[PDB]
């Protein structure tokens, strides 16, 4: 029955956002909350954000 | 009767097929999404009983 | 009491290309801290600069593809050019143009000579070829802007791309990599309650410190206009 197919395929770049699961190898696992400003994350002495 | 590939899309305006070669089918590196059309169909119908 | 020594800067001592320490001094009792979180939240957020925003190879069309004769696929080399430290003078966008043939590295010392731009890091690969009758030949478009906008707000925003084959690059445009401060105490001649703030600031290199100093506290001032109204 078939006559043809076409066969499409889509390359989508997924980046990260909230309700996305995060892992660590310990059964640390978790749903990102929220993007934060990197103005707003905790810093040290040397003003490097975690 | 065959289901056609076609560009030639009914209720389908000319800024939908914009990215359809004349076969009906997407180029290849054409950034689409959602509801954008990448393989034109039609399928015969009739006795549309208005 | 009712009047404040007011700072001036002092000092810029540039350490690197990319890396200086701007002096604040004097500064009153609690003003060392009051300034400097303010002026690191602006320097960090709302600095403005030119980011590679697209690139036209010249034989591809998406990014998901590779070259003959590159080393690298074109998202690798998309990713080496979103890292490109460009400071365009005069302009809020230029195009860029990349024509490099045979073996070895192509930098961003390649890259074509425009009169009002300046490449800070010409040592910076872009990609590798690794074949003697390879070329490449790109056309990037480098865009002043401020923040972070990535590909995905730009897509259909109209834009009129027509050409499949113009890759769109996200766009970190804050030269700002990092900034700390600190809060010691100065030498002035009568007092010993006066401050003195030290940022030390990371940047890509293409961004004046005293510039950037400048343009935080302009920010700062004129967001304060709403108070020192409020009505």
């Amino acid at each position: 029955g078939v006559l043809k197919i076409v066969k499409v395929y889509l390359a989508v770049k997924r980046r990260i956002q909230p309700g996305d699961k995060m892992a660590g190898r310990h059964g640390n696992k978790g749903v990102i909350s929220k993007i934060n400003p990197i103005e707003d994350m905790p810093y040290d002495e040397n003003g490097t954000p975690v | 009767g065959p289901e056609e590939i076609t560009a030639d899309i009914p209720n389908v305006g000319e800024a939908a097929l914009s990215k359809l070669d004349e076969s009906g089918i997407v180029y290849i590196g054409a950034e689409v999404t959602g509801g954008d059309i990448l393989v034109g169909k039609v399928t015969p119908k009739g006795e549309t009983q208005l | 009491v009712t009047e404040f020594l007011k700072p001036r800067l002092v000092d810029i001592e540039q350490v690197s290309s990319t890396h200086a320490k701007v002096t604040l001094e004097p500064l009153e009792r609690g003003f060392g801290h009051t300034l400097g979180n303010a002026l690191r939240r602006i320097l960090l957020s709302s600095m403005p600069g030119c980011a590679v925003t697209e690139v036209e190879i010249d034989g591809v069309l998406h990014e998901y593809s590779t070259k003959e004769g590159v080393q690298e696929d074109i998202l690798e080399i998309l990713l080496n050019l979103k890292g490109l430290a460009v400071r365009v003078q005069g302009k809020d966008e230029v195009i860029l143009t990349l024509n490099k043939s045979g073996i070895g590295p192509v930098t961003a010392a390649d890259i074509t000579h425009d009169g009002d731009v300046e490449i800070v890091k010409p040592q910076h690969v872009i990609c590798h070829l690794t074949d003697e009758n390879a070329s490449i030949s790109m056309r990037i478009k480098v865009q002043r802007g401020r923040g972070y906008v990535p590909a995905s707000t730009r897509i259909h925003s109209e834009e009129d791309e027509r050409p499949i084959g113009r890759l769109l690059v996200d766009a970190c445009y804050s030269p700002v990599e990092r900034i700390a401060y600190n809060v010691e105490a100065a030498r002035v001649e009568q007092r010993t309650d006066l401050d003195k703030l030290v940022i030390e600031m990371e940047t890509n290199g293409t961004i004046d410190p005293e510039e950037a100093i400048r343009r935080a506290a302009t920010i700062l001032a004129e967001q304060l206009e709403a108070f020192v109204d409020l009505r």
